[PDB]
């Protein structure tokens, strides 16, 4: 499923990502745009053999099992295929585990590069939330 | 801190009847409200996560609803096995907090706590959790305690970077550490008082795997 910006903002709010662990809603919409262009089925293979999955490009070396990744750790205890659903439930749940570490949203390169230090709330303006 | 208020405090019900347990929050928490069942001194069992999401192996009769500040656990036709305490827990904001509980009256990986059963005031309490079945580097790890009047307190957790989160109520007396080579992680609580008499639990941060709990009594004896 490919989300619109405000459609995803509304879905992320329903999934409890407004103000989760100190991060406002816009952070998550901004992250999704630059990671996956709002596409739940996005995949990206890395040189190291790991793959990024879903709307937030969550990596198989650390977070999910894809059966293909060398020193994979499966911290979210989920098949990576679950992160591809049009239902964003699993991506959100795994994102919340990731962000509950002291690294916070710094786990996502696209977020550090494109979102951190910007007016993130701009990502949720114009939306009937 | 987020205060979670549960009502009713106690409920009596006949099997086959349905019930609704309410949890309200002092501030908005989105969908970040989880439900536990706890039976007279065993570890809590996670029933519903994120307000409405089903947990594998949990019976169909349990369902959750709500959002923001208002939440409900529903049991669609209660069975005798459903007796126990029911606790809500929020995960929106550190520190995680539990509701006060509702007494319902009806008319792979393993964790093992070890430590003293009796400690003296002002000594250090040291606990070990031994993890079987997976490496400790593959999850986040928590400590939780239950005070004698059924009150639950989330003490802390350590995550993948080694960053720790401690309940501020513990005022810097707590330390959580790991030993990868031993597959153990630890709780140290300094300068204990009789206020630290509790049942202590280790658990993974996900709330799926719990130790059995260990009662520690602080006494001038």
């Amino acid at each position: 499923k490919v989300f619109g910006r405000c459609e995803l903002a509304a879905a992320m709010k329903r999934h409890g990502l407004d103000n989760y662990r100190g991060y406002s809603l816009g952070n998550w919409v901004c992250a999704a745009k630059f990671e996956s262009n709002f596409n739940t089925q996005a995949t990206n293979r890395n040189t190291d053999g790991s793959t990024d999955y879903g709307i937030l490009q969550i990596n198989s070396r650390w977070w999910c099992n894809d059966g293909r990744t060398p020193g994979s750790r499966n911290l979210c205890n989920i098949p990576c295929s679950a992160l591809l659903s049009s239902d964003i439930t699993a991506s959100v749940n795994c994102a919340k585990k990731i962000v509950s570490d002291g690294n916070g949203m710094n786990a996502w390169v696209a977020w550090r590069n494109r979102c951190k230090g910007t007016d993130v709330q701009a990502w949720i303006r114009g939306c009937r939330l | 801190d987020i205060v979670l208020t549960q009502s009713p405090a106690t409920l009596s019900v006949t099997p086959g009847n349905s019930v609704s347990l309410s949890c309200r929050a002092s501030q908005s928490i989105g969908n970040n409200l989880h439900w536990y069942q706890q039976k007279s001194h065993e570890s809590p069992r996670l029933l519903i996560k994120y307000a409405s999401q089903s947990i594998s192996g949990i019976p169909s009769r349990f369902s959750g609803s709500g959002s923001g500040t208002d939440f409900t656990l529903s049991i669609n036709s209660v069975e005798t096995e459903d007796f126990g305490m029911y606790f809500c827990q929020q995960s929106n904001s550190w520190p995680y907090t539990f509701g006060g509980g509702t007494k319902l009256e009806i008319t792979d990986i393993q964790l093992q706590e070890s430590g003293p059963s009796l400690v003296k005031p002002s000594q250090t309490l040291s606990l070990t959790c031994s993890v079987t079945g997976d490496s400790i580097t593959s999850d986040y790890w928590s400590w939780i305690r239950k005070f004698p009047g059924n009150r639950l307190e989330y003490m802390g957790y350590v995550s993948y970077s080694g960053s720790t989160y401690y309940n501020p109520s513990l005022k810097s007396r707590i330390s959580i550490t790991r030993d990868t080579s031993k597959n153990q992680y630890y709780l140290d609580l300094n300068s204990v008082t009789t206020e630290d008499t509790a049942t202590y639990y280790c658990a993974n941060w996900d709330g799926d795997y719990w130790g059995q709990g260990t009662l520690v009594t602080v006494s001038a004896a």
